[PDB]
């Protein structure tokens, strides 16, 4: 439907959740049910199509965001889909997407260590009390 | 196994110190649990900082 | 001319530890460069991604900014 | 090419199976070398305890003693007793060797560094241990030596005890980890090794380790004084080499299991600086 | 000035070469396992069961789409092999 | 108890503590392990290299 | 030691749960779009099956 | 602790199956080539459950 | 990598096992079975109950 | 003795706030448990079920959304 | 540290050591506190689990209490003839007391930067949650 | 018991031809409880589509991490009565075993 | 020719079987104590890679250490025959060699070589621990050389035929 | 639990054992086995074994196996509650303690009756 892979879809959604909020609310209200069992998608097809169109609109990014998007993709590749471990890079991507004009100064105020290749190896660097959930 | 006065005194002091040590350990565990409660409260405040919106269930659910 | 016994023992310990430590830290021996190249290839490009029309900075401007800042080294 | 390509769809995959076989062979050979080195270490450590040089002339300063003994065990000839069952006498050691060389699959060397993505590592270990005990009992039975049969009965008793002992240990351990996978233990053991919780039952943990390793005071099956040799009193050459290799494989891998589940696995002993450490870093 | 080793350390050092050989073999075995499991995935992928439900769904969505959804939606009556050597159901019954 | 199979008229909690120490925390695997494995290994080996050295003899 | 170690393990578990709250929040943010894509694909397959069934049974 | 005399001893009654050896006892040749035996002891041992019952020592293997 | 420290610990435990084999005597099967089923099973179960109680207290 | 101690402590934990009361006396179970346990339970009478958040209306902080 | 920062998984994936960034972030928050020091209304709404006076007293008293306990322990059970083990155990007790006190102080800091999260501006909140100080350029003089 | 492995000299052919072969034939002829279950390959796999469906809302609301959830919900929540009955049964069985030994 | 491969493999086999030379745990008389003395630390046997095995099936050397009596000769023959090949026999002590102090006895066999083929003899009564060590090392050297003692003749191309 | 990789690894382990089989066969070239009367007979410490294949043992500790059969299942019943003890409630806690108490009482009864030790027959 998107021709986009799962982790990239998650990264894009972390920002798109704030631009198509009304469509997301409409979809959620349509799918609401009195039991945990899911509702038939045939009823929510229209809201789903609206949400997907807005997501197509939102997926576009400025070129200045490309480095942040790539590092977030690398993080989400090395970690098997753990959003929490890579939220910092996803947060940087969201910040660049929102008001990309200020991201120029954001990058300008960068330290030597930050201006370096970002390689992720979670086996070597597990972290602190990582539950993987 | 008759015991001398010195050995009996040492045994008695060992028992008393063991009792005090156990009581202190239980008290510290109680304090540690209270500390965990405080940390949970702090983190709940932090998380709820921005998650303040509650959406009512639609009327069609019933 | 003589050296302390602990100095000699430390020399032996280093002889054992430095190679073992390096080998453990680099299990993919001599293919680390290939791994770097594969990571570079995985990294996406402007053409691969789709960009907004009202971009604050053009692709050329972004490239010039990255070159000036030395973003990747 | 269009009409010829279909003929090779299944022919171009055999090299992949060959590569898989080669990698498995390499892993098995490497673990065999590790176990041989473990045997040499055992001889040298016992030599230190007994104040003797130990292997020193098979290879310069005894560097190839394990290689020499393995080659000699290969060289030694074998004969099956006439009264014994020819088929089973050879079938049992073959199954034992297969099981022992399958042991290494249930091993982890990192957060997810395992040959296979197994979750029920403890279940696998229990099943493999039960199979090896089966092989030992069958060895003792089919070698009609009375000493071997008594060794098999002793092995049965040891297995009976191990069931409850290891089951209770695993029950206590899973209560924290909540999983059978070895990885889940290390994440909890990062701050403090899990042995601190069990410090009171440290003696029982030592007993469990020795009992599962079949080391003293639990070397009843292979007791060389009470029984001639044990379950292998009528086996020589590589048939007995297989049993020895299996015993050392079990020792090595259960040592790994204990280290992972109770001593932090691949986490350094950070508890030695617990007082000086800080639990958070906020800028 | 006989700067010889202490007696206890000299006695202990006898068994050290065995330790060194054991470390060599153990590092070889561990590195072989690491490389064998690392090459196919280009990484040390976390175990599937060591992940949340949502993470599992996100990880396996692409595989499901590539293996089942596309053949299902491009299915034709004459695509199936007459020998009944078709792909097995995702949830085998 | 030292003189025969009989037992004292009045047992004390010292016996309880000793039995608890011996059973709950098995001291063998630590006491003896240390005392022998770790300590006795610090003594020089008693071996005589026969090919290049000979044992003491007398005329 | 047993009591203190159990307390420490519970502390670790509760810290993990604290972080799981944020992970769940991120997953919630990402949920609607993947759900929409999955629903659209599911409905496309259902439409194909409905067309086939109607043609075969009519 | 309760009594265990009946579980600890089994007498033999005349012409009684229950009070008799209902098992084929293990007649082992403990030694001479046995690590525990000093080397010249041929002890015929009657084991029943790995518990010695009957001893028949032969000690002439070192008569000189 | 983690397997470096893991191999170190495995070597330590192997040396411990070897030293224990060189030091300690050997048990009887009946003696160990009686000890286990009379003392150690109860010890394990009591330890499990204590852990359950402590976890309930802390949670 | 440990059981008595923990039970006494649990009954004394009523002083703390609701989320920190003893789980022995207060239930905290997954959504699958709670829904089936309190579906038509007039004793608890939690109310309607929030499908996309998996909780009842009357449970504290059932629907917690961003912004 | 045992747990690292509560906002993010510290040293997860790539390990980052940026003392310059840490100093800039600390300076930014110091400037924020100094700027809002005079605001009585702002100071009124600051909340913490444990009072600053209480945590300071605990920090400066726990090591002393530990040292006193160690002194009592060595007097009761240790032979005065020797001194190495007595010094070691006394230092261990003092370090245990210091551990308790330092934990009190660190938990106070955690509470200070968590309970008062809503009082910070958006840029400072982002800078605190993430490891980068680039979100708060204005605060550290750039 | 039966260490040597020697067993009774039994000929199964007599009963096989007298009672068991015909009775089995009749039972197989007249026995089928499977009502309408369909084999795999009965229809093309491409017609089945439900297995691809994923519920992401339920996924992120789900916190379970082990496959013992149904077992605990059964033994300790729903079928706890049978759980206690099994415990009492095992206790009484141990008593019966001891008495049989005596 | 096979010799190209056989000869180096012969050397490897001889080296391996020399390095791992496990005798049988079998002692009959005072000579047993001397064997134990060689096994223990002062003259460590393990240095030369000899470790004793209880079962004959796992033994390479038969240490006939002690007097052999008529009441035991069938047992010695059975043990020798049951020991897995290849194997060697070492007589230790005067009693094992030729009857020793009891050569004029009515119960003692005048030599274990009458019942068994003896590969090597170690004189002594008792042989010293170093004497037993010397005998074992000489037996090991002879064993290593036994594989190729220059039996086959070299042709014009220096290849054995 | 694994996948078909486990079966393929079993096959690979058998292929690996074929290597040791080849080595053992090749070793045959460096020794000759003579035919002797007692070379292929049961070993009984240097004398002929009187009995073979009638080697019945006495199973006088069968109560331990009998009780193991029950206690294995009793312990197995505890796994789900231990795994999901974070979900424990009043009922689950009561049931777990009830079950553990039943196990303890059964063990105590066994000890009282003295069936955990070797008997005359
Ligand atoms: C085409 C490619 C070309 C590439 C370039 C060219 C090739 C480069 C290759 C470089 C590496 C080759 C190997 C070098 C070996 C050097 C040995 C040496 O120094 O000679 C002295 C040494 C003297 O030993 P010895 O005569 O037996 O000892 C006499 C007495 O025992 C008295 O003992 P002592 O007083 O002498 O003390 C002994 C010990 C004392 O030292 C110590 O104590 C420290 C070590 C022990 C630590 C123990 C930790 C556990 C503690 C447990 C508890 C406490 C202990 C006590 C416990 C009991 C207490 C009661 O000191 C040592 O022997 C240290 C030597 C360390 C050598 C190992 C180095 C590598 C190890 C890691 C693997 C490397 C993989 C490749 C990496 C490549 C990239 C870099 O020579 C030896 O005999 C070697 C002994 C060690 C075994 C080495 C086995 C090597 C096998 C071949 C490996 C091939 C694969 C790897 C290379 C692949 C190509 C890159
Ligand atoms: C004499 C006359 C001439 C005869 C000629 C005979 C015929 C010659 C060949 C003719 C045909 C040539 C065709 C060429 C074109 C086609 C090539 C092709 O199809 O491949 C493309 C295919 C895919 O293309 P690609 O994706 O572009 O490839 C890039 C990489 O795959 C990307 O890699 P990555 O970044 O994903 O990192 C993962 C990679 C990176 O991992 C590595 O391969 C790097 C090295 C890993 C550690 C190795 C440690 C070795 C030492 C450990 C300690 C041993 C101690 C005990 C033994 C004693 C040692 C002295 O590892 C793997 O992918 C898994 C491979 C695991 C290999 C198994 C372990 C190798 C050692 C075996 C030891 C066996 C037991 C001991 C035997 C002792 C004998 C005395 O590439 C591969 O799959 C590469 C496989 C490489 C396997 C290892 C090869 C040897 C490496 C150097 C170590 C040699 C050690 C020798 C020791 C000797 C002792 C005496
Ligand atoms: C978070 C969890 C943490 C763990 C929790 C665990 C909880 C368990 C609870 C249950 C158990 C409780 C046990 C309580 C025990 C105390 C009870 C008590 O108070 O009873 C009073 C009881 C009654 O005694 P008393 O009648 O008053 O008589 C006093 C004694 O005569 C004694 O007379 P003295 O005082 O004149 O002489 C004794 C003194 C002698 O001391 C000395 O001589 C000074 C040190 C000499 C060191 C020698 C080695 C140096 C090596 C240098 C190597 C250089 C290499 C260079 C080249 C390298 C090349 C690579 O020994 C010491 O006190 C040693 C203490 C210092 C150890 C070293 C520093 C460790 C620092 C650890 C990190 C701390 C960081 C802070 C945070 C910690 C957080 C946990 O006290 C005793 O029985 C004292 C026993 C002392 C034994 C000391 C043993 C030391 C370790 C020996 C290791 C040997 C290894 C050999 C090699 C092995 C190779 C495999
Ligand atoms: C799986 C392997 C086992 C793991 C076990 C878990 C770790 C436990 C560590 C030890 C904690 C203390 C337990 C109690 C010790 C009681 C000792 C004692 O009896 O003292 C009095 C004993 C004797 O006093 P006694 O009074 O008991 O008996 C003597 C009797 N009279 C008085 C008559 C003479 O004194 C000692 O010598 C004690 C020395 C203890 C030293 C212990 C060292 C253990 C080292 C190995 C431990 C495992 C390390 C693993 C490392 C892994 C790293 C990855
Ligand atoms: C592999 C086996 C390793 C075995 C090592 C054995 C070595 C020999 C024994 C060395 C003992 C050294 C003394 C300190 C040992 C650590 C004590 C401990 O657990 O404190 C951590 C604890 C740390 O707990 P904490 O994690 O709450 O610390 C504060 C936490 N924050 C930061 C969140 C606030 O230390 C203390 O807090 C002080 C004591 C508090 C009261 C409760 C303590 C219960 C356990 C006491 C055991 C005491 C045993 C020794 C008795 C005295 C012997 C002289
Ligand atoms: C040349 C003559 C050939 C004669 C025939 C050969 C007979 C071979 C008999 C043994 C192998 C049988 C293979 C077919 C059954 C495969 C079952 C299966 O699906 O498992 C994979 C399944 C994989 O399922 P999955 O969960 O990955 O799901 C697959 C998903 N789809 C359908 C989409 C592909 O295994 C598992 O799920 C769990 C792992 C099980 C691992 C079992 C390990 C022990 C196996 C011991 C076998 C011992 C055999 C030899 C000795 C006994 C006598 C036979
Ligand atoms: C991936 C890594 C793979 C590494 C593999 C490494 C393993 C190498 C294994 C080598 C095995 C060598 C076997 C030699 C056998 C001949 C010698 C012998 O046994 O002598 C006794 C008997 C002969 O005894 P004899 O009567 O001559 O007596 C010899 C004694 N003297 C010298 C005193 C007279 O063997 C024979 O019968 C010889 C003739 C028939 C065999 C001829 C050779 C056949 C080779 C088959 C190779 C099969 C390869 C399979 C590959 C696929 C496996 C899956
Ligand atoms: C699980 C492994 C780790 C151990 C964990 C459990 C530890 C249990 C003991 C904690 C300390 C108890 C202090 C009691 C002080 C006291 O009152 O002390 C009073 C007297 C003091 O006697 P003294 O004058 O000799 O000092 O001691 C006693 O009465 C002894 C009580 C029994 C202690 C035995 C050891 C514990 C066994 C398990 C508990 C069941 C005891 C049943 C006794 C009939
Ligand atoms: S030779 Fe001498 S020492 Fe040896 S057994 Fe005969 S009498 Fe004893």
């Amino acid at each position: 439907k998107m021709n986009t892979k799962s982790f990239e879809v998650l990264i894009h959604s972390q920002y798109a959740f704030d631009v198509c909020r009304e469509q997301v609310y409409n979809f959620e209200d349509c799918r609401q049910t009195d039991t945990p069992l899911p509702k038939d998608p045939i009823h929510c097809k229209a809201q789903a199509k609206e949400v997907l169109s807005c997501y197509k609109e939102a997926e576009k990014m400025d070129p200045i965001c490309l480095s942040s998007f790539n590092d977030s993709r690398e993080c989400m590749f090395k970690s098997d889909g753990n959003l929490y471990n890579c939220k910092t890079w996803i947060n940087q991507y969201v910040t660049c997407q929102k008001n990309p004009a200020a991201f120029a100064e954001f990058l300008e105020a960068s330290t030597a260590e930050q201006l370096k290749s970002k390689k992720f190896d979670f086996v070597k660097n597990r972290g602190h009390s990582d539950k993987y959930l | 196994l008759k015991h001398s006065a010195t050995v009996l005194r040492e045994i008695k002091k060992d028992t008393i110190m063991m009792i005090l040590f156990i009581i202190g350990g239980f008290t510290y565990c109680y304090h540690m649990r209270e500390t965990r409660f405080q940390l949970d409260d702090d983190f709940n405040e932090y998380v709820n900082t921005n998650k303040q919106t509650f959406r009512p269930i639609p009327d069609h659910v019933k | 001319m003589n050296l302390p016994w602990f100095v000699r023992w430390g020399t032996d310990v280093a002889l054992f530890f430095i190679p073992a430590y390096t080998f453990a830290n680099y299990p993919t021996t001599f293919f680390v460069f290939a791994a770097e190249k594969r990571r570079q290839r995985r990294r996406k490009d402007f053409s691969d991604v789709k960009l907004r029309d009202d971009a604050a900075f053009s692709v050329d401007q972004v490239k010039q900014l990255q070159t000036k800042l030395h973003l990747k080294q | 090419g269009f009409w010829i390509a279909p003929l090779f769809v299944n022919i171009l995959s055999l090299p992949l199976y060959l590569v898989m076989l080669v990698y498995n062979i390499v892993c098995m050979l490497l673990i065999t070398l590790v176990i041989a080195s473990i045997t040499l270490i055992e001889r040298k450590v016992l030599s230190l305890v007994q104040r003797r040089v130990g292997p020193h002339y098979v290879g310069y300063r005894g560097r190839l003693q394990y290689i020499a003994d393995a080659l000699k065990l290969f060289i030694k000839g074998i004969v099956v007793p006439e009264g014994s069952n020819k088929f089973w006498f050879v079938a049992i050691p073959s199954a034992a060797g297969a099981i022992c060389y399958t042991f290494w699959i249930n091993s982890m060397w990192g957060p997810s560094v395992s040959i296979f993505d197994l979750e029920y590592n403890l279940v696998y270990a229990t099943i493999l241990s039960i199979l090896f005990s089966f092989c030992i009992m069958l060895t003792g039975y089919f070698s009609k030596s009375k000493y071997a049969f008594m060794a098999s009965i002793r092995c049965a008793i040891l297995m009976l005890n191990i069931e409850i002992f290891l089951g209770l240990l695993v029950i206590n351990l899973i209560f924290i980890s909540e999983s059978f996978c070895f990885s889940v233990f290390v994440i909890y053991q990062e701050i403090i090794w899990l042995i601190f919780i069990f410090f009171g039952v440290s003696g029982l943990i030592f007993i469990t380790f020795l009992l599962e390793t079949n080391r003293a005071p639990f070397d009843l099956a292979e007791a060389e004084s009470e029984l001639v040799t044990g379950y292998s009193v009528e086996y020589g050459g590589f048939y007995f080499a297989l049993y020895y290799l299996g015993e050392y494989f079990h020792l090595f891998f259960f040592s790994m299991v204990i280290s992972i589940v109770l001593f932090g696995g691949w986490e350094l002993p950070n508890f030695l600086y617990l007082f000086l450490l800080n639990d958070f870093n906020i800028l | 000035v006989n700067t010889a080793y202490p007696t206890p350390l000299k006695t202990i050092l006898k068994t050290t070469p065995a330790f060194v050989v054991y470390f060599v073999f153990g590092l070889g075995f561990s590195t072989v396992i690491y490389d064998v499991v690392y090459h196919p995935k280009d990484r040390i992928e976390r175990f599937y069961f060591r992940s949340s439900k949502f993470e599992r769904l996100s990880r396996k969505r692409d595989e499901k789409l590539r293996h089942y959804f596309k053949p299902a939606i491009e299915w034709q009556p004459w695509y199936n092999t007459s020998t009944n050597n078709n792909t097995r159901p995702l949830l085998r019954y | 108890r030292l003189y025969g199979r009989d037992k004292p008229d009045e047992l004390d909690f010292t016996d309880v503590w000793e039995s608890s120490y011996q059973n709950i925390i098995c001291p063998e695997y630590f006491y003896h392990f240390w005392f022998c494995g770790i300590v006795y290994s610090f003594e020089p080996e008693w071996t005589i290299n026969y090919p290049f050295e000979k044992g003491p003899l007398s005329p | 030691l047993q009591m203190w170690g159990v307390g420490k393990i519970i502390e670790i578990k509760k810290f993990m749960k604290r972080r799981d709250i944020e992970l769940k929040g991120l997953q919630r943010k990402a949920a609607p779009f993947m759900q929409s894509m999955n629903d659209v694909r599911h409905l496309a397959l259902r439409e194909r099956n409905d067309m086939l069934y109607n043609e075969l049974l009519s | 602790m309760n009594r265990s005399i009946f579980q600890l001893w089994k007498p033999e009654s005349p012409r009684s199956n229950v009070n008799s050896k209902q098992i084929k006892t293990m007649n082992v040749n403990f030694g001479p080539q046995h690590p525990a035996a000093h080397g010249v002891l041929r002890l015929i041992l009657q084991l029943n459950g790995e518990i010695a019952e009957r001893f028949d020592p032969h000690i002439g293997l070192l008569h000189r | 990598m983690p397997y470096f420290v893991l191999l170190f610990k495995i070597l330590i435990f192997c040396v411990v096992a070897i030293a224990t084999r060189g030091t300690l005597p050997r048990y009887r099967f009946d003696q160990f079975t009686q000890l286990n089923w009379k003392h150690f099973i109860y010890i394990w179960l009591g330890f499990l109950v204590f852990n359950l109680c402590f976890v309930t207290f802390f949670i | 003795f440990c059981l008595l101690f923990v039970l006494a402590d649990a009954w004394g934990r009523e002083k703390y706030a609701q989320p920190y009361k003893s789980q022995i006396l207060h239930g905290r179970q997954p959504f699958g448990h709670t829904f089936v346990q309190n579906y038509r339970n007039q004793a608890t009478d939690l109310g309607r079920w929030n499908h996309n958040f998996a909780c009842y209306e009357k449970q504290p902080g059932c629907g917690r959304d961003f912004d | 540290t045992n747990f690292g920062s509560p906002f993010r998984n510290t040293d997860s994936g790539i390990v980052i050591r940026d003392p310059e960034n840490e100093k800039r972030l600390k300076l930014a928050f110091q400037n924020f506190w100094k700027s809002k020091q005079e605001d009585k209304e702002f100071q009124a709404q600051i909340k913490t689990a444990v009072s600053k006076d209480t945590v300071n007293f605990m920090f400066y008293a726990s090591p002393l209490f530990g040292a006193l306990l160690g002194k009592t322990y060595i007097d009761m059970f240790c032979n005065p003839r020797y001194f190495y083990f007595r010094a070691f155990t006394l230092s261990m007790f003092a370090l245990a007391g210091y551990c308790v006190g330092n934990g009190f102080r660190n938990r106070y800091e955690h509470s200070l930067y968590t309970r008062n999260y809503h009082l910070f501006p958006k840029d400072l909140q982002d800078a605190l949650v993430n490891g980068d100080a680039r979100y708060c350029i204005s605060w550290w003089k750039q | 018991l039966n260490i040597d492995g020697l067993h009774l000299k039994y000929n199964h052919n007599i009963n096989n031809v007298l009672y068991y072969t015909p009775s089995l034939v009749l039972f197989l002829i007249f026995f089928n409880i499977d009502y309408f279950s369909e084999l795999e390959l009965f229809l093309p796999l491409e017609l089945s589509f439900i297995d691809i469906y994923d519920d992401y809302y339920e996924g992120f609301n789900n916190s379970i991490m082990n496959d013992f959830t149904p077992l605990t919900l059964s033994y300790y929540s729903i079928n706890s009565a049978e759980f206690i009955i099994i415990g009492l049964l095992l206790l009484l069985g141990s008593v019966a075993c001891v008495n049989l030994y005596k | 020719r096979v010799d190209y491969i056989v000869t180096p493999i012969n050397a490897v086999v001889s080296w391996a079987r020399q390095g791992s030379f496990w005798p049988l745990t079998f002692g009959l008389a005072c000579c047993a104590v001397e064997m134990m003395h060689a096994t223990v630390s002062r003259y460590d046997f393990d240095r030369f890679g000899v470790i004793f095995r209880a079962t004959p099936r796992q033994a390479d050397l038969i240490l006939v250490a002690g007097t052999l009596t008529n009441k035991m000769a069938p047992g010695l023959r059975r043990l020798y025959e049951q020991t897995l090949d290849p194997k060697w026999v070492l007589s230790m002590g005067s009693c094992a060699n030729g009857g020793g102090y009891y050569h004029y006895s009515y119960s003692v066999v005048r030599g274990c070589n009458r019942i068994i083929p003896v590969d090597i003899y170690v004189p002594g009564c008792p042989p010293t621990a170093e004497a037993l060590m010397f005998g074992v090392l000489q037996l090991q050297k002879s064993l290593y050389r036994q594989i190729n003692e220059g039996e086959k003749k070299y042709n014009k191309k220096d290849l054995t035929y | 639990m694994g996948d078909a990789v486990v079966i393929h690894l079993i096959q690979n382990v058998l292929i690996f054992g074929i290597i040791f089989w080849l080595l053992t066969w090749g070793a045959e070239y460096f020794y000759t086995v003579k035919q002797q009367l007692t070379k292929k007979q049961f070993y009984e410490c240097g004398f002929k074994s009187i009995s073979e294949l009638n080697i019945q043992i006495n199973f006088n500790f069968f109560m331990l196996a009998v009780f193991l059969i029950l206690y294995d299942v009793e312990f197995t019943f505890l796994f789900p509650v231990l795994f999901n003890f974070s979900m424990f409630s009043t009922t689950e806690l009561f049931l777990a303690f009830f079950f553990i108490f039943l196990i303890l009482v059964s063990l105590l009864y066994d000890w009282l009756n003295n069936v955990l030790s070797w008997s005359a027959e």
